[PDB]
């Protein structure tokens, strides 16, 4: 029996932005959000509007709302978030 | 004569009398002064050199010969003070000797030679020729020795070096570093040693590393140390990231129970010299696979748009060995920890079971068995201890080291010549990229130049970074030909055109 | 004649002198015609050839998308485009040099703009310097190819610039802000010069993207760029006790 106590690890983070994709869910923006992907029967498939910042970054409204409930900063570029469209 | 023309003549003829008293008394006999200048400089006689300098400065065109003689003397002094270095301690004593020469000759110029800026320029050119003493067509040992010097004096060592001594030593060292004219090589080498020292925890203090990065930034610029400062910033924010991950796993629904003291070192990909060059697919053990999954969930939740490339050759951790009575806890790389867990899977294990349990390539695997057997952690049950087709080997019961925290890895220095050549090739590629940028910028600005003027302007533009060669430049024109961006002129091959 | 040029496209090397000699006949017969000395050549051979090279490179481009991704598809297209420049040079009249290449482009790169433009985002964002110099020279020839790379580079510089000038330390914000733009400006001037031919349509894409990051304003606030660049002048034009020599200031 060998028991591992520590696993001090090194990982490289790199940007993985793909075209027309919600960065929080890693899925397409026109599709439903991953928070609304579950219980799809209850969801009306209409409230997952695409929210655009003034930095021209598009997420879903629910995902950016849940993001702003923790931090007021855009994930893809570390600047504050201003809605401009819906 | 000055006091005489002051007490006899008009104020308007003070200079003209002195000018004719010098242009016909120490400028008509200028050949004798210039002939004795070499000897009076090489002997280093203080008052005689001071009077010689005053007289030559009085002459309109009598000083530059003294500049050349002094520069040659400094070049010879630096060459005789840097070519006798041994391999016992080269990075320290090389920079120490260059500092001694520079300080002594700055004192000589400032004290008994008026501190002329032309003489300082000559000293700078002479030391530039000294430290860049290229052994003919083989190497340039200056940037590697400077990087090794920084690594040696910034590494956490038990020899004894206080913070203030290190800081003033680096402040002195920057004067040596200011004239290397191969700073790309030093940048890559310092990035490699900084990566090793930050990851393996060999830094004596983060303040020392930040101060050294600030010194290099003030020496060259923000573009020189942008990557180094991003490395330091990631290493400083690593603690906040670990705290945030622990808060994340404490605030989940169920008890995750990682079972290991996970401590991640998430690094920015573009700013670090690290890469996934060992492209072998590594099978993470299950107890580490749970932690990998949970940190992937965290780094996909609290950070968005970032893919997390895992490095399995910069990872290390403590493993316990309570199977044989728990003698100690071993620090070990994850490559070797995988085969230790495979040993846990079955006492009798072969190479095929290792291959199907780790999925990793044969060279890194064989390196792991070698680095386990040389520390007598394991014994080979076959007739011969080296690699073979079968390779069946079990745990060694005779390991009785006296350390309760014995470490079986020592790959903190490395610096194998293969990766040294890989680093130099990366420098060469970056040099080629910069030369292509300069060539395209100059052509877009002017569209008509000759070969020699192009070479001279490339040297002038890239003087602060490196010393480019003709073959590399012509390779850059060849690459732009292959990309159909450049063309030589139809009238003459000397001139150049645009596609 | 089309068969032994199509066979040349398949790899084999036929008689170059015979093919060029027969092709030269359709234009050397008409040497005594004062008006339209190439009307025979442009209908007997060139019009069938431009149709033949149209239905062949349409078949070849569709044959390359099946077993090649966008990274090595452009290596193959540039290999065919460079070969076709050589191949038509030694076979056809110099008048039909441009028509064959331009019709080759309209079957490989122009018919597959949507495939190249969809992958143009990953080429710019990941900074593939080899693939960006291929997507350029393919889309430079097409009239409507560049205006999507120009947008994707401007979106990349704006996102790279905004990320670089983000969460600067309050201690050295006037100096960190200027040097963060200059490293983004310095990186992308060189990237455009080395890779994208130093194109002015892309330098304007950089200037239109660096203007947005410099003039980026916090919510319910005002742009702090004029204030930060006023302090950067002030910080280094004072009597600097520590370093900052005369040659460095200028
Ligand atoms: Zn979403
Ligand atoms: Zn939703
Ligand atoms: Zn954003």
């Amino acid at each position: 029996r060998f028991e591992v106590k520590k696993w001090n690890a090194v990982a490289l983070w790199a940007w993985d932005i793909v075209v027309d994709n919600c960065a929080i869910c890693r899925n397409h923006i026109m599709d439903l959000c991953i928070e609304c992907q579950a219980n799809q029967a209850s969801a009306t498939s209409e409230e997952c509007t695409v929210a655009w910042g003034v930095c021209n970054h598009a997420f879903h409204f629910h995902c950016i709302s849940r993001w702003l409930k923790t931090r007021q900063v855009c994930p893809l570029d570390n600047r504050e978030w201003e809605f401009q469209k819906y | 004569e000055e006091i005489r023309c002051r007490k006899y003549l008009h104020p308007s003829s003070y200079t003209k009398v002195i000018h004719e008293c010098q242009q016909r008394m120490v400028a008509d006999h200028l050949q004798f002064l210039h002939a004795e200048c070499h000897n009076i400089i090489r002997q280093e006689k203080k008052n005689d050199m001071a009077n010689m300098y005053v007289l030559l400065r009085a002459v309109s065109t009598g000083l530059p010969h003294m500049i050349q003689e002094l520069q040659n003397h400094i070049h010879d002094e630096g060459l005789r003070a840097t070519s006798n270095l041994t391999q016992e301690n080269m990075p320290t004593l090389f920079v120490e000797s260059v500092l001694e020469v520079h300080g002594k000759f700055v004192q000589l110029i400032n004290t008994v030679l008026n501190g002329d800026q032309h003489f300082m320029s000559a000293l700078d050119k002479a030391l530039t020729s000294v430290v860049n003493y290229r052994e003919p067509k083989s190497v340039c040992k200056a940037p590697e020795l400077l990087a090794k010097y920084c690594d040696n004096l910034l590494k956490k060592s038990a020899k004894g070096m206080t913070e203030n001594e290190v800081e003033d030593r680096l402040t002195s060292f920057i004067t040596v570093f200011k004239y290397i004219d191969d700073k790309d090589v030093f940048q890559k080498f310092y990035a490699r040693m900084l990566a090793k020292r930050l990851i393996h925890g060999l830094s004596m203090s983060m303040d020392s590393e930040e101060a050294m990065i600030n010194k290099l930034k003030q020496a060259c610029g923000y573009e020189f140390t942008s990557k180094l400062h991003r490395m330091y910033t990631d290493m400083s924010v690593s603690a906040d990231l670990n705290n945030k991950f622990n808060n994340f796993i404490k605030n989940q629904d169920t008890v995750i129970d990682l079972g290991i003291s996970f401590q991640i070192y998430v690094l920015q990909a573009g700013a670090w010299p690290l890469t996934q060059a060992p492209s072998s697919t590594f099978a993470i053990p299950q107890e580490l696979e749970k932690s990998v999954q949970m940190f992937e969930l965290f780094y996909s939740q609290h950070f968005s748009g970032r893919k997390l490339t895992w490095l399995h050759y910069l990872c290390t951790g403590e493993v316990k060995m309570n199977y044989l009575g728990k003698p100690y806890v071993a620090m070990v790389t994850t490559y070797q920890m995988a085969v230790l867990l495979a040993f846990n899977n079955s006492e009798t294990v072969s190479y095929k079971e290792l291959q199907d349990s780790t999925q990793m390539n044969e060279k890194e695997l064989t390196k792991t068995i070698k680095s386990l057997l040389d520390v007598k952690m394991i014994n080979h049950d076959s007739e011969k201890e080296d690699i073979d087709a079968e390779s069946s080997f079990s745990l060694n019961m005779n390991f009785s080291s006296k350390r309760t925290k014995f470490k079986i890895t020592t790959s903190m220095q490395k610096d194998t010549p293969q990766e040294m050549e890989q680093t130099r090739s990366a420098v060469d590629e970056d040099r080629k990229m910069y030369l292509q940028a300069a060539i395209v910028r100059i052509m877009k600005a002017r569209k008509v130049l000759r070969h020699n003027a192009l070479i001279q302007e490339v040297i002038s533009q890239s003087r602060a970074r490196f010393n480019p060669s003709i073959s590399m430049i012509k390779k850059c024109i060849e690459v732009l030909i292959d990309k159909q961006y450049i063309e030589r002129s139809q009238a003459s091959a000397d001139e150049y055109s645009y596609v | 004649l089309l068969r032994e040029i199509k066979n040349d496209r398949g790899g084999e090397d036929p008689n170059q002198k015979v093919i060029h000699g027969v092709i030269n006949s359709f234009v050397h017969v008409e040497q005594y015609k004062k008006k339209f000395p190439l009307k025979f050549y442009q209908e007997i051979f060139e019009s069938p050839f431009l149709t033949e090279t149209g239905e062949y490179y349409k078949q070849e481009a569709s044959n390359l998308l099946q077993e090649s991704n966008c990274s090595q598809y452009m290596e193959k297209v540039l290999g065919r485009l460079k070969d076709e420049e050589i191949r038509c040079r030694k076979y056809l009249h110099p008048s039909s040099y441009t028509k064959v290449i331009h019709e080759c482009q309209q079957r490989m790169v122009a018919d597959h703009l949507q495939f190249l433009h969809a992958e143009c985002h990953n080429i710019i964002r990941q900074e593939k310097k080899n693939d960006m110099a291929n997507m350029y020279v393919l889309l430079r020839a097409v009239s409507t190819g560049l205006p999507h790379m120009i947008q994707e580079l401007q979106n990349h510089i704006h996102d790279e610039g905004l990320r670089a000038t983000s969460n600067l330390t309050q201690e050295n914000m006037p100096t960190l802000f200027v040097e963060s733009v200059l490293e983004v400006h310095g990186k992308f001037v060189q990237l455009i010069n080395t890779v994208l031919n130093g194109d002015q349509h892309f330098m304007s894409a950089l200037d239109k993207a660096l203007t947005s990051v410099v003039n980026y304003r916090e919510p319910k606030s005002v742009c702090k760029a004029p204030e930060l660049l006023a302090k950067y002048c002030d910080n280094l034009l004072k009597k600097s006790a520590k370093g900052m020599t005369e040659n460095e200031v200028e």
